[PDB]
């Protein structure tokens, strides 16, 4: 599907404050 | 104190 | 949710407020996996022990929100429901396991910059982000404190806890049905779920193809964010059989 995308991140690339926490967190 | 919602959704 | 931020705007799409009609207020969090299903815990809908037991006509699904009690003009979408679906085995009975429910929309909602279903996890990604330390991410409406009504939508996110350590914290029988997050009481950040934020997603970003998956659900805790507890989520992909059984119809 288009599932999980967000129009105003993902679909535009921006990041949302805090979402490179969790990427980070997968050691 | 949640502003009431249009009365079309019943 | 104790602990955390405000949300951006549209940064939760799928996060959905079921809503009483008769006393207008919030009763739980939810989230939106499709044009026409949204996903809840069990309990926001039937909790015998307290009486509840709720009919279609006396909710109402609130999409594309992020203000807690103002109606969002524009932004929003407000649906009725069509039919809700509890687990067969939720057991409200001892501990809350299998804690999920499935509400069928009268009409497809249409999509918008504040309105996007969320993913649920294959076995796979469920195998590689379901792992003590990944952190996932809560987000709700409800208390900010244990004994406090936020404006807005808050988020917070939260490392997924070892199962020894969960079964540890609390006196109620944990099943492989649900999983627990939260930091230990010495690692210095905070953070919980709490009352309110009650069926609502807790979702991982994959690394592998930028996508939200929704891997819990908010379900219960002893207390909101106390050190040595943790808050407890039902665990969607163990139940993906039973999501999936329901939507096929
Ligand atoms: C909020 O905590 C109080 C008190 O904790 S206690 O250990 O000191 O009694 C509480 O009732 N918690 C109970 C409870 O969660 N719950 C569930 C609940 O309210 N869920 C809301 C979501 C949530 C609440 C706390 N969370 C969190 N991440 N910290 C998540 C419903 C469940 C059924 C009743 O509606 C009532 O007995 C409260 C029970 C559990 Cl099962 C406890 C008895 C083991
Ligand atoms: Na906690």
């Amino acid at each position: 599907a288009d599932c999980g995308l967000r129009p105003l991140f993902e679909k535009k690339s921006l990041e949302d404050k805090t979402e490179r926490e969790l990427l980070e967190s997968y050691i | 104190d949640f502003e009431e919602i249009p009365g079309e959704y019943l | 949710i104790v602990e955390g931020s405000d949300a951006e705007i549209g940064m939760s799409p799928w996060q959905v407020m079921l809503f009483r009609k008769s006393p207008q207020e919030l009763l739980c969090g939810a989230s939106l996996i499709s044009d026409r299903w949204v996903l809840t815990a069990a309990h926001c809908l039937l909790y015998p022990p307290w009486d509840k037991n709720f009919t279609e006509n006396d909710l109402l699904v609130r999409i594309g929100k992020h203000s807690r009690t103002r109606y969002e003009r524009n932004i929003e979408k407000i649906s009725m429901l069509e039919k809700i679906y509890i687990h067969p085995r939720y057991n409200w009975r001892e501990n809350l396991d299998r804690d999920i429910a499935l509400m069928k929309l009268k009409k497809p909602v249409a999509f918008s910059d504040y309105i996007h279903p969320v993913c649920l996890p294959d076995r796979e990604t469920a195998a590689s982000l379901l792992q003590a330390g990944y952190k996932g991410r809560v987000t709700g409406w409800g208390n900010l404190k244990e004994t406090g009504q936020p404006s807005v939508l808050q988020v917070v996110n939260l490392p997924i806890v070892e199962r020894p350590v969960c079964k540890d914290s609390t006196r109620i029988r944990i099943t492989d049905n649900m999983f627990c997050a939260g930091y230990k009481p010495d690692e210095g950040k905070r953070g919980d779920a709490c009352e309110g934020d009650s069926g609502g997603p807790f979702v991982m970003k994959s690394p592998f193809n930028n996508r939200w998956y929704q891997m819990g659900i908010v379900s219960w805790g002893e207390g909101c964010d106390r050190d040595g507890k943790y808050g407890f989520y039902t665990h969607v992909f163990r139940l993906k059989k039973w999501i999936q059984k329901v939507i096929d119809q």
